């Protein structure tokens, strides 16, 4: 059994800041790589980002390399996703994901390495 | 092969495809194992690959599901030797349909735990290292 929780997110304004926090409880921590995956209304749940068990490889999807960073602090088991400087077209529901366990290497740009989700929470950018 | 386990390793001992050995969780692991559907003998081609080594190399799919069953097993020192000696030593790859590779993103010791592909190509068999126990 593991829980990935969520805090963070709402309405914020154009080129504003905010940092989601996500923690993880049940099972080791470091080994297993974690992202975060972004849900526009009616569009499929695509990554925006990734950092693997060590912290050593992460990455970005194309359309926000730049502005995000991504962390975790293995002692308290969380991971974190910065954002600055926000854009349009960006405001959707963040979703929290864990690599699950798995036999061969696999690709962080895939839904389907990610077995344990989180609800996520909702971000809103509403001004230009 | 294990003391007291039939299927675990190459060659066998059992009789019948319905026996099972001393432990009932790990030698059902390894006969599912054993029982994959698409291997690769040594030597055999097939999907445009070429496995060269002596021992046969088998799907992604299997190994995965292998590594699952393995971790989750009630016999938890018998699993572990089998774990510890499948995918740690031998140093051994599995075969997936996947995008073309681009580069690895993250080697640790002699295996790539992360590689990067580009999605405008079609999808097409390949090579991938196997993570660690
Ligand atoms: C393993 O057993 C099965 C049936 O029990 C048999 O088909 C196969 O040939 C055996 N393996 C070897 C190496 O003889």
């Amino acid at each position: 059994q593991v829980q990935l929780v969520e805090s963070g997110g709402g309405l914020v304004q154009a080129g504003g800041s905010l940092r989601l926090s996500c923690a993880a409880s049940g099972r080791t921590f470091s080994r297993y790589a974690m992202g975060w995956f972004r849900q526009a209304p009616g569009k499929e749940r695509e990554f925006v980002s990734a950092i693997s068990g060590s912290g050593g490889f992460t990455d970005y999807a194309d359309s926000v390399k730049g502005r995000f960073t991504i962390s975790r602090d293995n002692a308290k088991s969380t991971v974190y996703l910065r954002m600055s400087s926000l854009k349009p077209e960006d405001t959707a529901v963040y979703y929290c994901a864990a690599e699950g366990s798995r036999g061969s290497s696999t690709r962080l740009d895939a839904r389907g390495t990610y077995d344990y989700w989180g609800q996520g929470t909702q971000v809103t950018v509403s001004s230009g | 092969i294990y003391p007291g386990t039939l299927w675990c390793g190459h060659g066998n001992k059992s009789s019948g495809p319905n026996e099972l050995g001393r432990f009932k969780h790990t030698d059902a692991c390894c006969r599912t194992h054993d029982m994959c559907p698409d291997v690769m003998s040594a030597g055999e081609s097939k999907h445009g690959l070429t496995n060269t080594a002596s021992h046969t190399r088998l799907s992604c799919d299997c190994d995965d599901k292998f590594y699952d069953c393995l971790k989750n097993s009630a016999d938890t020192i018998s699993s572990y030797f089998v774990g510890k000696m499948y995918f740690n030593l031998i140093d051994t790859k599995c075969y997936k349909l996947e995008h073309p590779v681009t580069g690895c993103g993250e080697r640790t010791e002699g295996r790539c735990l992360h590689y990067t592909v580009d999605k405008s190509k079609p999808k097409v068999y390949q090579w991938f290292d196997l993570r660690k126990y």
